[PDB]
């Protein structure tokens, strides 16, 4: 009530200073080998326990195919939170990053 | 996957004020009641505490005390509990805080 | 005795739930929280108003429709904080109770409160003077100081409070 | 590991720390007291350390949280010794501080103000002041009252200096490089600490002791040269209780400079630091689940410390009952003070005391604990065969057996794109390829299908897609523990594994008749993998994270060029090579039908391996008398 | 725990720090084979140019900026290295410690910067000597080393796993000492 | 020579912050490097 | 039931209880009644219309 | 392949305490399954086809009345070749509890046999 009022805003408050804005971030924009395989497994796994699906299934059954297929046209709902050895991190969106 | 998921995965019960692996148990219920998990090392015997009905839970012993209620389920290898076992035998406390209080 | 209590709750959030993440958490924690007793909240949840998800990164607006929930590394469940306005109905004791007659029996008084909970008054909460009427046909009633049935309200006073089973039970004693 | 239970917690951090006396009785199940463990009709004696309160044992429910052996997390116990007894741990320290104190002021011998500087040295480098600690040796029985003011304040300042701006939490900052300084300066501490003479408070000497290795402890006869200053003022097995007596008064007199000795990070918890914390009055009985026959060796280990626990409890009995008798029973209890020692360091440390292994011995080396069942592990879903070689095989492939697609297996959760080919899995069954072998239902339930019928099992394929009987499982489906298919992914892997490239993700072509596993040979220029009887570890991933690695990240098309030198490592071997050299040849001629044959027989449209949907040819090299391809030109159009 | 942060600084899993640029230039020993074949590349231009498509790459990164810091070092050094190495004020940073490789374009190490213009210097040959060396320099950029890499294990199974193959002490132990 | 270690870190009453890779194998952490070197984030559209 | 699935991970109290009068919860109880009606809480809704009717009228 | 495993019902006994464990079957409810493989001597057949979870021994044992058997502890399926009585020298002559069973596997030459 008075304690954790003063826990929770400390931790609002170091989560903003680790908080790299969008127009002062400096770090590559491409989408790493690391970054894509993870964003394949992560939505492969939200496909497979019936997250809504954004593209024309094709008779897919695989759901790392499915999500595959939703990298192509940019549709996967996820963002990158690349960590600094600060402990700071930048938030790059799938739709923001190239590929290759 | 290799050295957690498939060997020896277990969502073992850990205590939030102790940090300790290897307390925390599940307490004997009255009739109709509930099994809650709970804490051995920061409770207090109830001839001790000279509450409030639900803080209150007792062993199968026959012995009821009220204390820590604060606790939670956390994925680790079931190794870590037997190196806590190893070490509490040596004096060793092993004080495992989780994130989210 | 409604109280409004401001709660913070760290909850979990499937994926069927990912285009409609206030529902998800109505769904899961909130709907099967309504009608029950909670120990952190004080007494029986009635129920909630103004859900409102914190967003992950805070350089968002409180305008902002999208929000980001922190999946899992393991398994594809994010989690996140919330905040809502609980309302609670909580009994505490020396406080006094409007109720409604259910059982009339020798052993207790066994009478709803507000319609829906119970409430018991032992035997040796009663005292001398109020002694009982048998009933051979059907259930009798408690002769009271002054020769008169009992009917409608009963104003008691809270003794203790029982949640320990499925549903809340309030101790009473019939004394000033 | 299920991917539909989630966990909310996770570890941040832990830190090591030692059991006071006071938790270990809080914490507790049931105290044990004699050394039997397990009495006639096959029940355990309750009061040993075969207990029903420590956790179930044998078809017993426990005494404390009534669960069966399946359920029972088990329960640790303590026992009580009657004499606080050395932790072999730490007496490698504890004589370094029961040595380097005089015994009549109870401070060090060191002088206060130096020690002093110690304890503002190592409170900069708690933070992360590597710098103003050498800066400290700059500020240089009145005067010392403001010299070390001058010191404390001059700590006090760059502490808030520091943590204004911007540098150092008061967490503390500790990285390697203030690791070092600490280390050299607390082994710049004790060496100095050791060596003294006289206390340079009140100047006089104190009888030095003697280590006798483990177990006992000695003090020296205080010589007659040196005695005087000890009158102008104004050898012995000494106890575990004396050494405790001195060590408490010890501990209060410098709070001060321990605070910051025994502290790495700044010491937040305010918790005192005590010379209890180096004795151990109380043992710890780990759990009976950990301590199950093989009896077994920690039983042994505590049953002579509780063998000993009782003689020294009676032989204490005479001590209440009393002169000839209070000098033999007083030189044969003092006999059980070093047995009784002697245990609890043979119960840690079998070196320290042929012998029983210790618990210490459960740790330290290779085929221990850290090594041979932390950082490497025995694993389920994984397999183990002979390789043998293999053509037509698309090379990312692996062949595997009808031996190993009917055991290994795959959680697949139903979905709308699932239920065509995942109900047809389920009714082929678990003998059956591509078949099923369970199914998870929703409330974490497991209906093996090894001991059913055809029509309860294509029963089960229409129970298989229902909505939800629960609100509590309302958002989770069943999993159909599938057959492994030839679209999922393998890790096969051959020891020694040097180098990376050596465990490789392949994907999977099952083969219908011959049991062994087999492997192109592109692959075996990495696994340094001749095929004379060799056999390599295949591992089958659980999720999809480690699906989209073994065929993402750790591909075997991915590792085409190793690290080493950034030269290739994968490629053709004995009989291509050869081929390859007569194919190319000049003298190579090849008719329409000949040229043909060898293009489709190695391209195979229908495998999804050209990019035209047709496969187009050349025009041949020489078009008459007859025509002919030659062999530059097969492949050209390859 | 080393690895390739996000700085392209590799260092330890602890947060300290071992090299500010992995080597010196950050680029992948698995995606350089073919940088410094000048002469191959310039024969498969078009074929090149359609794996990176360098106009669908134009809208993200900032094409002009390193290249002006490219000349302003590289007409320095020539008109220096007449002195050794404990004369020189060097004046400026090389390129590639002070913009990022991975999102500026140009930004390379020195050696290909000099073998890139010695090699365009010797010979002269539909693609002009101006759009040759605009595809080097993002040949090079994807030849980076990817943020996250675990280095001290590739670099310390690539000195373990050649030792498989073994007047002064010589071989494994000289590695043992 | 893992007691050694162990009272080196329990006198010094040593908290470690889980960066290595072999201590997220001890008690069962993500590995920080290359795949667990970030973290993933779900956009959902309601508020 | 009691999995994280049901259950919030840690629940918490951000601020002090103050007690409202029958205005709020009425107003309340016509809001939250309101928008649910327009599943195991179906049989919660009725538990709720038995406090509802007891704040405005009689049984 | 001839391999041979020694059934012996004395390895657990000394100093003249009596044979609590006899070959062949007693009298109570024992399931007759296996009378495929043994003969009415407790002893199996010459010649017959044994896998995994066979019985090659059927004993009666006397503090439990129960006919225990010994199954085939090997996943190689066997055909059982000859059946000995070792018999035990001593004046007071003993009834067997020594039976030494020979078996044979067929090493048909498989793919990953070394030539
Ligand atoms: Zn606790
Ligand atoms: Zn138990
Ligand atoms: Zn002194």
């Amino acid at each position: 009530p008075e304690d954790f009022q003063q826990h929770e805003q400390i931790r609002r408050k170091t989560l903003k200073e680790k908080a790299i804005p969008k127009d002062q971030r400096a770090t590559t924009p491409y989408m790493t080998k690391y970054e894509r395989a993870r964003i394949l497994g992560t939505r492969a796994l939200q496909i497979s326990m019936n997250a809504p699906v954004f593209v024309d299934l094709e008779g897919e059954t695989d759901p790392l195919r499915i999500a595959m297929k939703e990298l192509a046209e940019k549709k996967i709902p996820l963002v990158i939170r690349r960590y600094l050895p600060d402990g700071s991190f930048e938030d790059w969106s799938v739709e923001e990053l190239i590929v290759d | 996957d290799r050295l957690l998921n498939s060997s020896d995965y277990t969502q073992a019960s850990v205590c939030r004020e102790c940090g300790s692996i290897l307390t925390t148990q599940q307490s004997v219920p009255r009739i109709g009641s509930i099994s809650t998990v709970c804490c051995r090392r920061c409770s207090m015997r109830f001839e001790d505490a000279k509450i409030d009905d639900s803080q209150i839970w007792e062993d199968g012993q026959g012995n009821k005390f009220v204390g820590g209620n604060e606790t939670t389920t956390v994925a680790i290898p079931f190794v870590l509990k037997y190196l806590d076992s190893e070490l509490s035998a040596m004096g060793i406390r092993l004080r495992y805080n989780v994130e989210p209080k | 005795c409604i109280v409004r209590v401001p709660i913070a709750l760290y909850v979990s959030l499937a994926p069927m739930y990912l285009e409609n993440p206030l529902q998800g958490v109505m769904k899961q924690h909130l709907n099967p929280l309504v009608m029950k007793y909670n120990n952190k909240v004080g007494g029986v949840v009635l129920g909630y108003e103004g859900l409102k998800i914190l967003d992950a990164d805070p350089l968002s607006k409180e305008d902002t429709s999208e929000k980001l929930i922190k999946i899992t590394p393991d398994t594809p469940f994010g989690f996140t904080w919330c905040h809502v306005n609980l309302y609670v109905w909580q009994p505490q004791v020396g406080d006094v109770l409007e109720g409604y007659i259910f059982i009339q029996s020798a052993s207790h008084i066994g009478l709803l409160i507000h319609d829906a909970f119970n409430a018991s008054i032992k035997k040796n909460n009663i005292p001398v003077d109020w002694t009982f009427v048998h009933n051979d046909v059907e259930l009798g009633h408690w002769v009271d100081s002054n020769g008169e049935p009992i009917d409608g309200k009963l104003r008691f006073t809270v003794r203790n409070v029982h949640t320990t089973g499925r549903v809340v039970s309030v101790d009473g004693t019939l004394i000033s | 590991m299920d991917i539909s239970k989630p966990v909310g917690s996770e570890i941040t951090s832990v830190d090591f720390g030692i059991l006071t006396a006071k938790e270990i009785r809080n914490l507790s199940a049931k105290q044990i007291t004699n050394p039997t463990v397990l009495d006639n009709l096959g029940h355990p004696v309750s009061g040993g350390l075969y207990d029903l309160a420590l956790g179930a044992f044998l078809r017993n429910l426990c005494s404390t949280c009534g669960l069966d052996e399946k359920f029972c997390p088990g329960h640790q116990g303590h026992i009580e010794l009657p004499v606080p007894c050395y932790n072999p741990l730490f007496f490698n320290q504890l004589y370094i501080y029961l040595r380097a104190s005089c015994l009549f002021c109870h401070h060090f011998r060191l002088k206060s103000v130096e020690v002093h500087r110690y304890a503002c040295k190592l409170r900069l480098l708690q933070y992360g002041l590597i710098d103003e600690s050498y800066k400290l040796d700059e500020i240089t029985s009145t005067l010392l009252n403001e010299l070390k003011s001058k010191r404390s304040e001059y700590v006090d300042m760059a502490i808030a200096k520091a943590l204004s701006d911007g540098r150092t939490t008061e967490r503390g900052s500790f990285t390697a490089t203030v690791n070092d300084e600490r280390k050299k300066l607390v082994h710049e501490f004790h060496k100095k600490l050791l060596s003294r003479g006289k206390c340079d408070n009140c100047g006089m000497f104190s009888p030095k002791f003697r280590k006798d290795g483990f177990t006992k402890i000695f003090e020296t006869a205080l010589n007659e040269k040196q005695i005087t200053n000890n009158r102008v003022k104004g050898s012995t097995y000494i106890l575990s209780t004396e050494v405790k007596n001195i060590l408490d008064t010890v501990f209060r007199k410098e709070q001060c400079v321990l605070q910051y000795v025994f502290h790495s990070r700044p010491n937040l918890s305010r918790k005192l630091v005590k010379a209890d914390s180096f004795f151990m009055d109380v043992l710890v009985v780990p759990p009976t689940r950990f301590r199950l026959p093989s009896e077994n060796s920690q039983n042994q280990l505590l049953s002579k410390v509780l063998t000993t626990s009782l003689l020294i409890r009676d032989l204490n009995d005479d001590l209440s009952k009393l002169l000839e008798d209070r000098r033999v029973i007083f030189s044969r209890l003092m006999n059980a003070f070093v047995t009784i020692q002697n245990d609890v360091n043979a119960f840690i440390d079998s070196t320290k005391a042929v012998p029983i292994p210790g618990v210490k011995q459960a740790l330290e080396k290779k085929e221990g604990l850290f090594r041979k069942h932390m950082m490497g592990k025995r694993v389920n879903y994984a397999a183990r065969s002979v390789i043998s070689p293999d053509p037509n095989i698309e090379t990312n492939e692996i062949g595997v057996p009808p031996v190993f697609a009917v055991k290994l297996t795959y959680p697949e959760p139903v979905t709308a794109y699932n239920i065509a080919e995942l109900r047809q899995a389920v009714i082929n069954g678990p003998d059956k390829w591509p078949g099923a072998t369970q199914i998870q239902n929703e409330d974490g339930s497991l209906v093996s299908l090894i001991g059913m019928s055809v029509e309860q099992r294509k029963a089960l394929a229409n129970q298989l897609l229902t909505p939800s009987s629960n609100v509590s499982t309302h958002t989770l489906n069943k999993k159909v523990y599938r057959h492994i298919k030839n679209r999922d992914v393998v890790l096969m892997n051959r020891q020694p594994t040097l180098h990376k490239a050596s465990m490789m993700g392949h994907k999977v072509r099952v083969l219908p008749n011959e049991k062994t596993l087999r492997l192109h040979y592109a692959n075996t220029g990495a696994y340094n993998a001749d095929f004379d009887g060799d056999e390599m570890n295949m591992h089958f991933p659980q999720n999809e994270n480690a699906r989209a690695e073994a065929l993402n990240l750790a591909n075997t098309d991915s590792q085409y060029l190793t690290p080493t030198s950034g030269s290739p490592v994968r490629g053709l071997i004995q009989d291509h090579i050869s081929a390859g050299v007569w194919l190319t040849s000049k003298d190579s001629f090849f008719t329409r039908e000949q040229y043909q044959q060898y293009i489709y027989g190695c391209i195979r449209p229908e495998d999804g391996h050209t990019t035209r949907s047709k496969i187009v040819t050349l025009p041949p090299t020489i078009f008459k008398p007859y025509p002919l391809w030659t062999g530059k030109q097969i492949i050209t159009t390859v | 725990g080393v690895h390739v942060s996000y700085d392209n600084s590799i260092r330890d899993a602890d947060g300290t720090l071992v090299q500010f640029m992995y080597g010196g230039d950050a680029i992948d020993i698995t995606k350089e084979s073919h940088m410094t074949q000048f002469e191959f590349c310039l024969d498969n231009y078009y074929a090149l140019l359609k794996k990176y498509n360098p106009s669908a790459l134009i809208e993200h990164l900032d094409v002009e900026s390193a290249l002006k810091y490219s000349k302003k070092t590289l007409k320095y050094r020539k008109k220096h290295s007449k002195e050794p190495h404990y004369k020189q004020s060097v004046k400026y940073d090389p390129v590639l410690a002070k913009y990022n490789p991975a999102k500026y374009l140009g930004s390379v190490s020195e050696n290909f910067q000099d073998k890139l213009e010695s090699f365009l210097d010797k010979n002269s040959k539909g693609v002009n000597e101006k759009k040759f060396r605009a595809l080097m320099q993002l040949k090079y950029m994807r030849s980076l080393i990817n943020p996250g890499e675990a280095v001290g294990i590739i670099a310390s199974q690539s000195v373990g796993e050649p030792s498989t193959q073994m007047n002064v002490t010589l071989g494994i132990p000289r590695l043992r000492e | 020579t893992t007691c050694q270690f162990l009272t080196k870190a329990v006198l010094d009453n040593e908290r470690e912050q889980l960066d290595s890779p072999s201590a997220r194998i001890v008690v069962g952490k993500l590995n920080n490097v290359g795949t667990g070197s970030f973290d993933v984030l779900a956009k959902v559209p309601n508020a | 039931t009691a999995t994280t699935l049901n259950t919030p991970v840690v629940i918490h109290a951000t601020q002090l209880p103050q007690h409202v009068s029958t205005d709020e919860v009425l107003q309340f109880l016509e809001s939250f009644i309101d928008e649910k009606e327009n599943t195991n809480l179906s049989s919660s809704i009725s538990q709720l219309k038995r406090i509802q009717r007891d704040f405005k009228g009689l049984p | 392949m001839y391999k041979t495993e020694k059934v012996d019902l004395a390895l657990n006994r000394n100093r003249g305490d009596p044979i609590t464990q006899h070959f062949g079957f007693g009298n109570d409810e024992w399931p007759k399954e296996w009378l495929e493989k043994l003969d009415e001597d407790g002893l199996p057949y010459i010649g017959t086809y044994v896998e995994e979870g066979d019985p090659i021994c059927a004993y009666f044992d006397d503090t439990l009345n129960k006919t225990k058997i010994k199954t085939y502890h090997s996943s190689e399926p066997a055909y059982i070749e000859e059946v000995n009585l070792i018999g035990d020298e001593s004046n007071k002559f003993q009834e067997l509890q020594t039976v030494s069973i020979k078996y044979r596997i067929r090493r048909t030459p498989q793919i990953g046999d070394k030539f």
